[PDB]
RNA sequence: GACCAGGCG
């Protein structure tokens, strides 16, 4: 947890902490061309040009649309469409189906059929994916402290306070003095006091409850006014030499997940003009 | 006496030579990548290549 | 010698004093209870039709979080390789209302939800929910859904207060109010730390020289509570049996080396 | 190729074939938006 | 004239710097248990990037073992 | 639990313990440290992610007894006091 | 969306005692006394009930079929 | 430090050479341990950072002492090749042997090193002057005399 | 493929 890294409990994650779901929508259109030429929603035949492997057209209904609540992997086909032949190839329809992005995964959620403003058909498909916290995910409070998960620890290895509390998060003390965010400590004390008292604490700018009142209330409730406690080492099994600050702090999960940043290339498509590799994670 | 550029060039040349059919001048444990074989040859001091210096 | 005495035995929590063992043994017992004791829990859900406002995975997780009863006599709960007996639970609900946890029908009568009041999902008019769930034995170290309870301990200390402090009566009254046992002698007041006792701010000046803590060697105050899956004494006995089995297997494996 | 569809705002079943139908409209509502209902198959989901 | 000048011209855009083939990109996380000259690589990336090797008499066995694993088991 | 020997020479023994974690390793080494004929003993986990279940042990003895019999004697002691604790608990609980 | 079944930190089951707490605190009782009566001692569990929003009831109006 | 990286959302690129000449050049010329000294000012650039200094101060401060199990565990964790503990420095109550932090730290240095200087924690300069005088008068002072006049 | 807007270090 050095250099703005944080450590998160595993059992807390297994019980639903910071769990989230990701959505994405795909669109297909049955366009009309100049003359009688037109597209069509249809399961492609093996004869047509560009026909992918028959494994991909696995869960398409005979009308050309995918059944909802069916698992899909990368490059799987959602809507089957066959374009008119491209003039030089005659009598050969072109396969132009809409497929999932090559590096995504999820479950189909809903399928909508409708008509556009000029008579053409239109379908929209959404994909639902479940995402659990892992290494590299970005967590950040509201006092300007940000970081990524460095390690996931089993519950029995984490220390525990002598009153029966196990930390849900560990933050390095080296990050406090340089940034001078005393508001985070104030909020921790206030949150612990509020949780003990069964009533929320007001912190509205220049009118909120003063610090000394919170410290005196914490002293009254039975704990120590400094906010420190006594903990026992989770491996050796004996108490540490120093009292440890501990409290409750609001935390947020940003949408910069590591599952949308991993990328690797060996060989692929190239630019037409310069015959150099293309640009972008998407292609 | 070798400058590190000369050492790197010699090691690269020998490593390229070994991976094309040239026999190894010393015994090597199996599974060793050719570059490691060239490195072992160099530190054993049996490399036959020499450098010409103006 | 080794001995154990009880301090409080409420319905689903027991507090006892363990005496005469090293710190490593106590930590090992705590870790064994937290991780190794097996318990029944849901592992896979098959859906036939779900029209609620929650996705399938959320409902599956909520089902997996529900505690279940575990028979003791039928299975070997201390063996190092667990059985694979599977219990099926079924449900079928429709119409408005809250689908409580008490509407699950189980094949084996010994495996039923402990508390039939936990909400699962809220349904509106015309919606349905039919599924089948499968439960199997597991261990805490693999997933947190299989944990039987929660255990922690602390040292057993005695705090000495000199009567030379002019207002020791306030400290004595506070200690009595908290509930800690108090013994008063000449020029000294002794407090037993059954529960944590933090000195107030006003007396922090005297701390260290006139108020000092005494630690009794080789004594710990345990605390075990359960969600109703197993009785506490059974949990402790199973953990000790698991430790003995591990020791025996290590002995055998070491003996076959030479 | 006949398939079942459900109206976006009424929820009542509409039965038509997409191959030859020239306009999409619930015979009960003016809406042109339709859903594709879920199939009747025992989907299996892990509990992790 | 515009194709040859600027930050996207033929000189500073393609000739001086160009996109390469074998590369990867991801986030970093601390790890103090490895020596200073090592780096951790995800098994997903390690199965995508490849290092060509020439089979010789001192590595035929390992190469033959690797080929049998195919492209889906890790050593392959 | 498999025992995989790494190095065996003179009075020194060093081995892995597959399928185990801190729970048994710490207890074993703490039990071993009480023997007056053990000069050095310790354990560690090389990497919390890849080798979370393969502790590495080092046992060095005086030479009066071999490391294997010291390990056996240490492992026999746990089985005794664990049973004693179980008996005391079962007597006290009722 | 809906009340969690178990407290995140320690795993204690608290999912069945939210409605009683809400009703007794809306009836004018002292929240601290209510929480003490319900048996929640460690504040890691009181944090769960004291800061929950019932967002399930205002999202069932939208149905996807 | 040389990368100027921090674990708050940073990303880095990785490249794989393909030809044997490129691999040899990278192996011989671009190794990490070959760039400990910075060419800008001729000083170390790779070194301790943040906790690597605080832990060292906690270990080597005055009055620090450790028990047997802590010493064995830390020495095994660090990776030091040791098969016999040195002589204990002082005895606690009930005759528990104790080792000082300096004794533990000395096991990492090479055998023939020798150096002296003054660090940032210098508050009273009238106490280092005596040590400098003692070193100057006799080039190899008796270790007891130095240990009697120690200073942080 | 080129533009525009917004973010990350
Ligand atoms: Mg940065
Ligand atoms: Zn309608
Ligand atoms: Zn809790």
């Amino acid at each position: 947890n050095m250099e703005d890294a944080i450590i998160i409990n595993k059992a807390s994650i297994e019980r639903g902490l910071a769990r989230s779901t990701f959505f994405r929508t795909y669109e297909a259109e049955e366009k009309k061309y100049l003359g009688g030429q037109t597209d069509k929603f249809e399961i492609p035949d093996p004869t047509v040009r560009g026909y992918r492997g028959e494994k991909y057209y696995r869960n398409l209904d005979e009308d050309g649309l995918i059944f909802p609540e069916s698992k899909v992997e990368g490059k799987d086909v959602l809507v089957g469409r066959t374009s008119p032949p491209r003039f030089l190839s005659l009598q050969e329809r072109r396969e132009t189906s809409v497929a999932v992005r090559p590096s995504e995964k999820g479950v189909v959620d809903k399928v909508i059929i409708t008509e556009t403003g000029d008579g053409t058909k239109l379908v929209k498909v959404t994909v639902r994916d479940l995402r659990i916290p892992e290494l590299g995910d970005k967590f950040a409070s509201r006092h300007g402290q940000k970081g990524v998960i460095g390690l996931i620890v089993p519950q029995e290895d984490m220390p525990w306070t002598e009153s029966g509390i196990v930390p849900d998060l560990i933050v390095n003390p080296h990050g406090i003095p340089s940034r001078m965010t005393v508001g985070q400590l104030i909020e921790a004390i206030g949150g612990k006091v509020a949780s003990l008292k069964g009533r929320r604490v007001d912190g509205t700018a220049f009118i909120g409850e003063p610090e000394e009142k919170l410290r005196k209330e914490l002293e009254e409730l039975g704990f120590k006014h400094t906010g420190r406690e006594i903990m026992y080492d989770g491996i050796t099994g004996k108490r540490l030499e120093a009292d440890i600050f501990i409290g409750v702090i609001y935390y947020q999960r940003l949408h910069h997940m590591v599952a949308d940043k991993i990328h690797a290339r060996s060989r692929g498509p190239v630019q037409v003009l310069t015959k150099q590799p293309t640009e972008g994670r998407a292609r | 006496k070798y400058t590190r550029f000369e050492k790197a060039r010699i090691i690269g040349a020998r490593a390229l030579q070994i991976s094309m059919g040239a026999p190894v001048l010393i015994d090597v444990p199996p599974g060793i990548t050719p570059l490691e074989a060239a490195i072992l040859e160099f530190e054993k001091g049996v490399i036959p290549i020499t450098v010409i210096r103006p | 010698g080794i001995e154990v005495q009880i301090l409080e035995k409420k319905e689903d929590s027991i507090k006892f004093v363990l005496k005469g063992v090293h710190v490593s043994f106590a930590n090992a017992l705590r870790r064994t209870i937290l991780g190794e004791v097996p318990t029944f829990a849901v592992d896979e859900v098959e859906f036939y039709e779900n029209d609620s406002a929650l996705f399938d995975e959320i409902i599956a997780h909520r089902l997996a979080m529900i505690p279940l009863t575990t028979p003791v006599d039928r299975f070997e709960l201390d063996a190092l390789e667990l059985d694979d007996y599977t219990v099926t639970l079924s449900l079928e609900a429709e119409g408005p209302g809250i689908v409580y946890s008490g509407d699950l029908k189980s094949d084996d009568p010994d495996v039923k939800p402990v508390n039939p009041n936990i909400p699962i999902v809220k349904l509106a008019e015309g919606q349905r929910l039919v599924f089948n769930a499968y439960a199997k034995l597991g261990r805490g170290k693999d997933h947190a859904k299989w944990q039987p309870g929660f255990v922690y301990y602390k040292y057993y200390t005695i705090v000495h207060i000199s009567k030379s402090i002019p207002e020791w009566k306030e400290l004595k009254k506070l200690a009595k109010k908290r509930g800690l046992p108090v013994e008063e002698t000449e020029e000294e007041v002794l407090v037993t730390t059954i529960k944590p006792f933090y000195i107030p701010k006003d007396f922090e000046e005297y701390e260290g020289k006139e108020i000092w803590e005494e630690i009794v060697p080789n004594t710990y105050i345990f605390t075990v509570e359960t969600n109703g899956e197993l009785p506490v004494e059974e949990i402790v006995s199973i953990a000790l049996k698991i430790l003995m089995r591990k020791a025996d297997r290590f002995i055998s494996e070491l003996q076959k080396l030479t | 190729v006949e398939a079942v569809y459900r109206c976006f705002k009424c929820g009542r079943e509409v039965k038509l074939d997409l191959s030859i139908t020239r306009d999409l409209r619930c015979p009960y509502c003016g809406s042109k938006i339709l859903y594709k209902p879920r199939p009747k198959v025992p989907r299996r989901v892990k509990a992790i | 004239a515009q194709r040859l000048k600027g930050k996207e011209g033929r000189f500073r855009g393609n000739l001086s710097g160009k996109r390469v083939n074998f590369s990867a990109r991801t986030v970093i996380s601390p790890d103090p248990m490895i020596s200073i000259n090592e780096v951790g690589v995800p098994v997903e990336v390690a199965m995508e990037l490849t290092v060509p090797e020439k089979v010789t008499e001192f590595n035929i066995e390992r190469l033959r073992k690797m080929v049998l694993n195919g492209p889906d088991k890790y050593p392959g | 639990m498999k025992i995989e020997v790494i190095k065996k020479e003179e009075n020194l023994l060093e081995f892995y313990l597959e399928g185990e974690d801190h729970t048994f390793a710490n207890l074993l080494v703490e039990t071993l440290r009480e023997n007056p004929h053990v000069k050095f003993t310790a354990y560690t986990i090389e990497h919390p992610i890849t080798m979370a279940r393969k502790p590495r042990f080092r046992v060095v003895t005086d030479g009066e007894i071999t490391p294997e019999e010291a390990l056996e004697e240490a492992a026999k002691k746990i089985f005794e006091r664990a049973k004693e604790v179980l008996e005391a608990w079962e007597k006290a609980v009722k | 969306m809906i009340v969690p079944v178990r407290c995140f930190t320690c795993g204690k089951v608290i999912g069945d005692k939210y409605y009683e707490f809400k009703r007794r605190v809306e009836a004018g009782e002292d929240p601290e006394k209510v929480l003490d009566d319900l048996g929640l001692e460690r504040y890691c569990c009181r944090r769960m009930l004291l800061s929950h929003v019932e967002l399930i009831d205002d999202i069932m109006h939208y149905r996807v079929y | 430090p040389p990368y100027n990286a921090d674990f708050d959302g940073d990303e880095m690129n990785l490249h794989v050479p393909q030809t044997e000449e490129a691999q040899a050049e990278a192996r011989i010329l671009m190794e990490v341990q070959n760039h400990i000294i910075s060419p800008r000012y001729g000083g170390p650039i790779i070194g301790g950072i943040q906790d690597h200094i605080s832990g060292g101060y906690l270990l080597t401060r005055e009055g620090a002492y450790f028990t047997r199990d802590e010493v064995e565990q830390m020495l095994m964790f660090a990776g030091v090749d040791i098969t016999e503990l040195p002589e204990p420095d002082k005895y606690d109550e009930n005759g528990n042997p104790l080792w000082s932090g300096k004794t533990i730290f000395s096991l990492l240095l090479p055998e023939d090193l020798t150096v002296w200087y003054r660090n940032k924690l210098c508050d009273e300069p009238e106490r280092c002057e005596a040590l400098e005088k003692l070193i100057e008068e006799k080039l190899m002072p008796d270790p007891e005399e130095v240990r009697k006049l120690a200073y942080d």
